[PDB]
RNA sequence: CAGACCUGAGUGUGGCAGGACUACCCGCCGAACUUAAGCAUAUUACUCAGCGGAGGAAAAGAAAACAACCGUGAUUCUCUCAGUGAGCGGCGAGCGAAGAGGGAACGAACUCGUUGCCGAAUCGGGUCUUACAAGGCCUUGAGUUGUGGCAC
RNA sequence: CAGUGUCAAGUGGCAGGUAUUUGUCUGCCAAAGUUAAAUACAGAGUAGGAAGACCGAUAGCGAACAAGUAGCGUGAGCGA
RNA sequence: CACGAGUUGUUCGGAAACUGAGCACAACGUUAUAUCGUUUUGUUAGGAAAGUGAAGG
RNA sequence: AAUUACCGAAUCUUUGAACGCAAACGGCGCAUGGGAGAAGCUCGUGUCAUCCCCGUGCAUGCCAUAUUCUCAGUGUCGA
C-alpha cells in the first residue's frame, strides 16, 4: 500500500526499484493461491495490484509531460510524434482554421471601412 | 405501422388438414408453423390499426 | 426590428386599386431624397436596384 | 518506351501530311547571323532582376 | 425453351481441350536473318507421339 | 435412394468460420464469406432485408471508442490550464 | 481427429470452461433471479461444429 | 488583349489550319491512357474563364470517354413485362458525357476537388475533356479568399451529386420561370410538394 | 549516342537516398527486470507433478502461452538461480500452457521446491 | 564539347483517399402485382428493389424572371389559386400545374473571366522580432504560356 | 433532357403557352463561381428534458426477464 | 450427474521450402455503376516492374 | 474510503478499411535501434559467434516539395 503523495516525490530510478519489489511480492502470492492459504493472506492480493497501477501511472504521466515540453521548441515541433499531438476529431483537424477563414481581399477590406454598420434609433 | 407483420409467413394451402391462415416459416422453436398475419391470431395484427391523422 | 420598406401598387386589372409594401427603395428615389444607397443600407433602409419608377 | 516512340512518330506525321500556310510560315526562320545579332541586342537590353529592383 | 447444346458449347466450361499430356505447339523456326540470307543446320534428336 | 439413405452420403463441409464476422459462412472453395463478403473491402448490405441490417449495425456491439469521443464532444474538448 | 488449427482449439477450450453450474452462493444475494445456468451444453444434444 | 485573338481563333474549328491541328492532336491522344495528367492546360483562355489559375494547388487532367448510345444490360437482350419496356438498343442515357468524365476522374482520385471541365477534342470513337481540380490541403488554396470555399466538407465529391455546370445542364437548371416549374428546386422536391397529403388540425 | 545490346529497354540505375529513422511513436515506460515475472505464472501441485519432483528432478509450471522454450530457460535462471537442461511444453485442453522443467544434477528439485513454498 | 528547354522516370521529405452510418437530402438506374369488370397505349410510378455521394440539414438562390397593370422584383416555405367552364387521356379508366393575393423569414448580398490603366507590386521556403505574423530580411525555387492592384 | 449529324449572331441575342413569312411593342442579357433564415428528419445517432381521454403480461416493440438470447438451417436467413 | 485429474518430440505429421488440375492481387481495359474481363500454348502490363558479384581505395 | 457522481491526466491484448508477405499456419521477411547470452576470448569480472526476445519503419494511388537530389529520349536547340 503506497500513498500517491509519496510517489510523486520519488525519482524515476526510485520508482523502477519499487516496481520490481511489488511485482516480486505479487508472484509469491500467486503460489499461495494454488496451495492452501489463509484468508488474511489472500486479502492482500488486491492492494498489491492497485499499488502497481499507481506506480505505472506516475511513471507514464511524467514521461509524456517531459516529451511534450521537449518537442515544444519550434525547431522540433514539426517532427512531433503523432501520439503527442492533439486528437480532436478527424474532420476538425482538416477544417479551415479561424485565421484561414475570415481572409478578405483588399477591395472587401476597404469597403468595410468606408461603410461600417451603424447603431441608430427612431423617435 | 409494422406491429404484428414482422414475419415471413405463408399459407400452406389445401391438401393438409389445417386451416388456410398464413403460418410462420422455419423450425426449431415453439412458434414454428403457428398462425400469423390476422386479427384472430396470437401475435397478429389488429383490425384497422389506429392512425395519427 | 424590421427595416423600412416602400409603397407599391399591385399588378393586374383585378388588384389595380390595392397598395402594399415593396421589396426596397429605388436608387432614383434615394437620389431624390439625397442619400447614397450604400450608406442608406447601413441605417436600416432596404435598397432594390430593379424597380423602375414609371410615374 | 511509349513516349519516345510517340514523340518520333509525331514528327514523322507532321512531315508527311499537307500543311496550311498559316502553320507553314513558322517553319521558315531567320538566318543564324541575324538571329545571333538580335539575341545579343536583346541580352544587352534585358530587364532588371529582383535584387536590382 | 432452353439453350441448345451447340450454343452451350461456346461458353467453354467442360468442353475445352484436354491438353495436360500434350508437349506444346508444333511450329517451324523463327524467320530470322540467318534464315533470310544463308542457312542453319540442326540435328534430329528424337521422334515422339503426342496424345 | 433420396431421403434417409442419402443423408449418410454427406461428407466434408461447404463453410467454415470467417475471420472478419465470426459466422460459419466462409466458403472454402471460393474463399469468400456469404455473410459479410470478406475479403471484399466493403460489407454486404441490402434494403430487402431491414431485419438483417438491424442485427449488424452500429450499437449492436461494444463501441469502445465511440463512447469516449461522444463524451469529449459533449464537453467541448475540455483541457486543463 | 488429431488435426485442428490452434485458433479452433482455443474456441473449444473456452466452451469447455463455460460449461459449469452456477455457484451456490449466487442464490443468496439480494434480489437474485438466477437458479440454473440455462446455457449448459451436452455433446450429444447440440453441436458446435467448429 | 491576346484573349480576344485566342477566343476568336477558337471559333473557327472548321477552318483548314484548325482541322489540321486537331487531327494531329487526336491522333496523339488516341495512343495514350484514359486519364492523363497535364502540366499546363491545352486551352488556357477557356481554363481561366472556367476558374483555373496559374498557382500552386491547381492541376489539370485529360479524360477520355466512348461515344454512342447506351445499350441496356440484360441477358441475351431479353426483356420481360409490358412491350413498352422492350427496347434494348434505342434508349439513351439521361446524363451527358462531360458529367460522366468528371465523375470518372473524381471517383479515381479521391484526394482532389473537381471544379469544372471543358471539351478539347473529338473523333469517331472517343471524346476528350479536360478537368480542373484543386488540392484542399495546400496552404496557397487554404489562404486564398477566392478559392478556399472549396475546402469545406460540404463540397466533397460535388461532381457525384451533379453540382457542376454539366450536372446542372442535365438537371435542367439552365431555365427559370414557366419552363422549369416542375423541376425546381429538384424533380423529387417538386414531386413531394405536389403529392404529399396535407392534414390541417381543424379541417 | 549510347549503344544498346539488348532487344528491349530497361529502366536505368539511379541514385537512391536511404530512409531516415524517425522518433519512436511509442512512449510508454517499460522495465527490463519485470519481464521474467510475465513468463512464469505459478507452479502446479497435482499428484503427477509431485511424483516428478522426487523421481526425475523436474518442476512443473504454468507459463505464458505465447512463450517459447528458449525464453523459459532464461527466466528460470533469472528467477530461481537454477540451470535447466531440458524443457518440454504442452498446451492444455483448457487453453493454458504447461512446462516440465528438468533441473541439472548440480541442483536438487526438492530443495528448490521448498524455497518456492510447495 | 559542355550545356539549355520540352516531355517522362527513380528515391528522400510533408500530406490526403478507400471503411462505417444512410431516417431526412442530391445524382443515376429502374419493375411487376394492381385498375381499366378482358388487354397491348394508359395506370400503379418518373414508385419498390439496385449503384453512387454529403450535411446538421441538404438542395435552391441574386433575373437571357413575371406580366400586359396606376405595374411587380434573388431563393425557400404556408394558406389560397385548384380536383380547376386550364390542360393531357383506347378524350376511357384516370391524370393535372403556374402568375396574381394574405403571410413566415430577411442588416442580404458578393467573387472570377473579359475591357481600360499598371506590370511580380504575387506565391512558397529559410531566418528574426515572445510570433510556422496578412510583419521585416534573404531566396530561381514557382511564376511573364500571367500571380496581383485600381475603375466598371 | 440524352445520342449522332449539322452548327451561329455581334447592343445583336433570348422570352412573351398554335406552325410559317414580314413589321412594330414589352421584359431581360444564357453558355463561370460563393452565400445565413424561414422548410424535411416517412424504420438514423449523441447529451438533456416535457407529456398522453393510448396498451396493461395470448395486450403493448420479436424482446417488462442473462432477447436478436436459447434453438433451427450447408447457406442467404429464420427466431421463441 | 458431481468433484478432482490427464495430452511432454533436433529426427513422428504440418509449416519453414516443390510443382498439378486450377485461383485471381497488381497492371491495363470496360461499365451510369467494379461487386466485370484478361491473367501457363514460357507466362502480366503501349511495357522504363532486375537495387547488388566483384570491386576501388 | 473496494463509498458514490462527474471529468480535463493515463493504460488500452489478437484482428478488422487493415496497409511488409501470407493464412482452416497464433506462420515467414528486409532495414534500423535495443535485450539476454552456462559457448569461445580475457583478467567471480568484462566481451561475445550461431540460436532466441522486443520497439520502430516498409501496401497502392494522388498532391506538394528537393537550398535546388539522380537520370532517359534518331523531341527542339546550342557550341
Ligand atoms: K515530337
Ligand atoms: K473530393
Ligand atoms: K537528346
Ligand atoms: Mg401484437
Ligand atoms: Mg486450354
Ligand atoms: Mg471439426
Ligand atoms: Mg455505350
Ligand atoms: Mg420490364
Ligand atoms: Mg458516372
Ligand atoms: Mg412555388
Ligand atoms: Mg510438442
Ligand atoms: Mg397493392
Ligand atoms: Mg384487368
Ligand atoms: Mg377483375
Ligand atoms: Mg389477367
Ligand atoms: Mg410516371
Ligand atoms: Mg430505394
Ligand atoms: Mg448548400
Ligand atoms: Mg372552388
Ligand atoms: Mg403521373
Ligand atoms: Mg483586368
Ligand atoms: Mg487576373
Ligand atoms: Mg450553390
Ligand atoms: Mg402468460
Ligand atoms: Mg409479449
Ligand atoms: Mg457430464
Ligand atoms: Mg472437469
Ligand atoms: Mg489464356
Ligand atoms: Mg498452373
Ligand atoms: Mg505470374
Ligand atoms: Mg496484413
Ligand atoms: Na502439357
Ligand atoms: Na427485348
Ligand atoms: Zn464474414
Amino acid at each position: 500500500h503506497m500513498k500517491i503523495k509519496d510517489l510523486r516525490e520519488k525519482s524515476k530510478d526510485d520508482l523502477l526499484k519499487t516496481l520490481t519489489e511489488y511485482k516480486k511480492e505479487l508472484s509469491q502470492l500467486r503460489v499461495v493461491q494454488q496451495t492452501g492459504g489463509a484468508e488474511t493472506r489472500l486479502g492482500r492480493i488486491r492492494p498489491i495490484r492497485k499499488s502497481i497501477a499507481r506506480i505505472l501511472t506516475v511513471l507514464n504521466q511524467n514521461e509524456r509531460s517531459n516529451l511534450k515540453m521537449f518537442y515544444a521548441d519550434r525547431k522540433l515541433r514539426c517532427k512531433t510524434p503523432k501520439v503527442l499531438r492533439t486528437k480532436l476529431t478527424h474532420r476538425r483537424r482538416l477544417a479551415l482554421k479561424e485565421n484561414e477563414k475570415n481572409r478578405k481581399t483588399s477591395r472587401q477590406m476597404r469597403q468595410a471601412h468606408k461603410f461600417p454598420k451603424r447603431v441608430y434609433a427612431v423617435k | 405501422r409494422l406491429s404484428g407483420m414482422n414475419h415471413s409467413a405463408h399459407s400452406w394451402g389445401t391438401g393438409r388438414a389445417v386451416a388456410r391462415i398464413p403460418r410462420i416459416s422455419g423450425g426449431g422453436t415453439s412458434t414454428s408453423g403457428a398462425g400469423a398475419f390476422g386479427n384472430m391470431c396470437r401475435g397478429g395484427r389488429m383490425f384497422a390499426p389506429t392512425k395519427i391523422f | 426590428l424590421k427595416a423600412l420598406r416602400p409603397q407599391v401598387n399591385c399588378p393586374t386589372v383585378r388588384h389595380n386599386m390595392k397598395r402594399r409594401l415593396g421589396r426596397g427603395f429605388s436608387p432614383a428615389e434615394l437620389k431624390a431624397a439625397g442619400l447614397n444607397p450604400q450608406y442608406a443600407a447601413t441605417i436600416g433602409i432596404r435598397v432594390d436596384s430593379r424597380r423602375k419608377n414609371k410615374s | 518506351p511509349t513516349f519516345v516512340t510517340m514523340q518520333r512518330k509525331k514528327r514523322v506525321l507532321q512531315r508527311r501530311l499537307k500543311v496550311p500556310p498559316a502553320l507553314n510560315q513558322f517553319t521558315k526562320v531567320l538566318d543564324r547571323a541575324s538571329r545571333n545579332e538580335a539575341l545579343k541586342l536583346i541580352k544587352k537590353y534585358a530587364p532588371e532582376t529582383r535584387k536590382a529592383r | 425453351g432452353k439453350t441448345v447444346l451447340s450454343c452451350r458449347k461456346g461458353n467453354g466450361s467442360v468442353y475445352q481441350v484436354h491438353g495436360h499430356k500434350r508437349l506444346g505447339p508444333a511450329k517451324l523456326r523463327i524467320l530470322d536473318y540467318a534464315e533470310r540470307h544463308g542457312y542453319m543446320r540442326g540435328v534430329v534428336k528424337s521422334i515422339e507421339h503426342e496424345a | 435412394t433420396k431421403g434417409t439413405t442419402s443423408m449418410g452420403q454427406r461428407h466434408g463441409r461447404t463453410h467454415i468460420l470467417c475471420r472478419r464476422c465470426g459466422r460459419n459462412s466462409y466458403h472454402v472453395q471460393w474463399e469468400r464469406c456469404a455473410a459479410c463478403a470478406y475479403p471484399r473491402a466493403s460489407r454486404r448490405r441490402y434494403n430487402w432485408s431491414v431485419k438483417a441490417i438491424k442485427r449488424r449495425r452500429t450499437g449492436t456491439g461494444r463501441c469502445r471508442y465511440l463512447k469516449v469521443v461522444n463524451r469529449r464532444i459533449a464537453n467541448h474538448f475540455k483541457t486543463p490550464k | 481427429g488429431r488435426f485442428k488449427p490452434l485458433a479452433v482449439k482455443k474456441k473449444y477450450a473456452k466452451k469447455m470452461n463455460q460449461n459449469k453450474p452456477v455457484p451456490y452462493w449466487i442464490r443468496l444475494r439480494t434480489g437474485n433471479r438466477i437458479k440454473w445456468n440455462e446455457k449448459r451444453r451436452h455433446w450429444r444434444r447440440t453441436k458446435l461444429n467448429y | 488583349g491576346a484573349f480576344m485573338y485566342l477566343n476568336e481563333l477558337w471559333k473557327k474549328k472548321s477552318s483548314d489550319v484548325m482541322r489540321f491541328i486537331q487531327r494531329i492532336r487526336s491522333w496523339e491522344f488516341r495512343h495514350q491512357h484514359t486519364v492523363v495528367r497535364l502540366r499546363r492546360p491545352t486551352r488556357p483562355e477557356k481554363a481561366r474563364m472556367l476558374g483555373y489559375k496559374t498557382k500552386q494547388g491547381f492541376c489539370v487532367f485529360r479524360v477520355r470517354v466512348r461515344r454512342g448510345g447506351r445499350k441496356r444490360p440484360v441477358h441475351k437482350g431479353i426483356t420481360y413485362g409490358k412491350p413498352k419496356t422492350s427496347g434494348v438498343l434505342g434508349m439513351k442515357l439521361n446524363k451527358n458525357n462531360q458529367a460522366v468524365a468528371e465523375q470518372r476522374l473524381g471517383k479515381r482520385f479521391g484526394n482532389l476537388r473537381v471544379l469544372n471541365s471543358y471539351w478539347v477534342n473529338m473523333d469517331s470513337t472517343f471524346k476528350w475533356y479536360e478537368v480542373i481540380a484543386v488540392d484542399p490541403m495546400c496552404k496557397t488554396i487554404r489562404r486564398d479568399p477566392r478559392i478556399n470555399w472549396i475546402v469545406n466538407s460540404v463540397h466533397k465529391h460535388r461532381e457525384q451529386r451533379g453540382l457542376t455546370s454539366a450536372g446542372r445542364k442535365h438537371r435542367g437548371l439552365r431555365h427559370k420561370g414557366h419552363k422549369a416549374s416542375k423541376l425546381r428546386p429538384s424533380y423529387r422536391a417538386a414531386w413531394r410538394r405536389n403529392n404529399r397529403i396535407v392534414f390541417l388540425r381543424k379541417r | 549516342r549510347k549503344s544498346y545490346t539488348r532487344p528491349q529497354f530497361r529502366r536505368p540505375h539511379t541514385y537512391r537516398k536511404p530512409a531516415m529513422a524517425k522518433p519512436s511513436n511509442r512512449v510508454t515506460v517499460e522495465s527490463k527486470d519485470i519481464a521474467a515475472f510475465n513468463v512464469i505464472r505459478y507452479p502446479l501441485t497435482t499428484d503427477k507433478a509431485m511424483k516428478k519432483i522426487e523421481e526425475n528432478n523436474t518442476l512443473t509450471f504454468i507459463v505464458d502461452s505465447r512463450a517459447n522454450k528458449t525464453e523459459i530457460k532464461k527466466a528460470m535462471r533469472k528467477l530461481y538461480q537454477v540451470k535447466a537442461v531440458k524443457v518440454n511444453t504442452l498446451i492444455r485442453p483448457d487453453g493454458l500452457k504447461k512446462a516440465y522443467i528438468r533441473l541439472s544434477a548440480a541442483h536438487d528439485a526438492l530443495d528448490t521446491a521448498n524455497k518456492i513454498g510447495l
